[PDB]
């Protein structure tokens, strides 16, 4: 890793990219209808 | 008028990974960052995103791709 865990930073951009990700498998499932 | 995109705000995001500025970040870390920090992913889903993140027999994940998925539907 080597990185900044400490740093909010870090654990807030590990959220960004997870939401997305999760909204992402959502959009794929979706359906028009 | 017109603005930059926010494409960049996500790889931030990634960037904090990417260390060594290559525009690679180490696949394992990925791994434990998904699984230790924010809302910890299960394994399915870790799985889904590893199959996703690269590891073809490099060890090392291009964020550009996942920025793709994110930018990509």
């Amino acid at each position: 890793f080597d990185i900044d865990m400490d740093a909010p930073e870090t654990e807030r951009a590990a959220v960004a990219i997870q939401s997305q990700f999760r909204k992402f498998q959502k959009k794929k499932a979706g359906s028009q209808s | 008028m017109k603005d930059t995109d926010s494409e960049e705000e996500i790889r931030e995001a990634f960037r904090v990974f990417d260390k060594d500025g290559n525009g690679y970040i180490s696949a394992a870390e990925l791994r434990h960052v998904m699984t230790n920090l924010g809302e910890k992913l299960t394994d399915e889903e870790v799985d889904e995103m590893i199959r996703e993140a690269d590891i073809d027999g490099d060890g090392q994940v291009n964020y550009e791709e996942f920025v793709q998925m994110m930018t990509a539907k």
